C-alpha cells in the first residue's frame, strides 16, 4: 502494497 | 525511539479507552483511522491518495497517546486500509525522519 | 539529514540521470514515480493507496540516489499524482523514525 494522504 | 523501516512502522496508539494501533505516516498530511469509538458529530472532509479522492469524518481536538506520548488534533474517520498517523500528529510528539 | 515534520519531507533524487523531487513515505510499503522512462523491462503490479488500486509498471534493481545516499531496489511507475519513496528504498539509505 500500500501506498498512504495529501 | 529509533525506528528502523524492515517492516510498517505501527505503534500503540489509545484513543477513548481503546488501544488500537497505527502506521507512523511520513506521506500523510493528516491521521485517518478506519472506525473510531462512538466520538461525537463529525465534519465533512475531502482527502486524496494515490487512487483517487475519499470523502472523510472529520473529528476535532481528539485526545490520542502514541507510544504513551501525548497529543492533541484532527483525527479523520475514512476507508484507509491501515490506520496512519499523519504529520498533523508526527509534529507533536516530536518525530523526525533520519538518514 | 534530520528532516522535521512541520510540512511534506520532499527530497531530491536523481534516477535514471533526472534530478526530480519526492516525497519520503514511511506509509508507503514501495516506491511508486510518475511516468518516466527506466532501462530493463517491466512488468505490471497493482498498488492500493487512498483512493483504490493503480496499475503500476515495476522496474527491479534500479538505482536511485536520494540526497546523495546510493540505493539499489524495485521502482514502481504509473499514474501517482506525487512521487514517492517507500520503505523499500528508505531502509536502503539508512532512514530512520525518531522521536
Ligand atoms: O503499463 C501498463 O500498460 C500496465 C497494464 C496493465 C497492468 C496491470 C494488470 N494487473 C497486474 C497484476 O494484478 C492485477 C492486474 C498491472 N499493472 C499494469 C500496467
Amino acid at each position: 502494497x500500500v501506498v498512504x494522504a495529501x | 525511539p529509533q525506528i528502523t523501516l524492515w517492516k510498517r512502522p505501527l505503534v500503540t496508539i489509545k484513543i477513548g479507552g481503546q488501544l488500537k494501533e497505527a502506521l507512523l505516516d511520513t506521506g500523510a498530511d493528516d491521521t485517518v483511522l478506519e472506525e473510531m469509538n462512538l466520538p461525537g458529530r463529525w465534519k465533512p472532509k475531502m482527502i486524496g491518495g494515490i487512487g483517487g479522492f475519499i470523502k472523510v469524518r472529520q473529528y476535532d481536538q481528539i485526545l490520542i497517546e502514541i507510544c504513551g506520548h501525548k497529543a492533541i488534533g484532527t483525527v479523520l474517520v475514512g476507508p484507509t486500509p491501515v490506520n496512519i498517523i499523519g504529520r498533523n500528529l508526527l509534529t507533536q510528539i516530536g518525530c523526525t525522519l533520519n538518514f
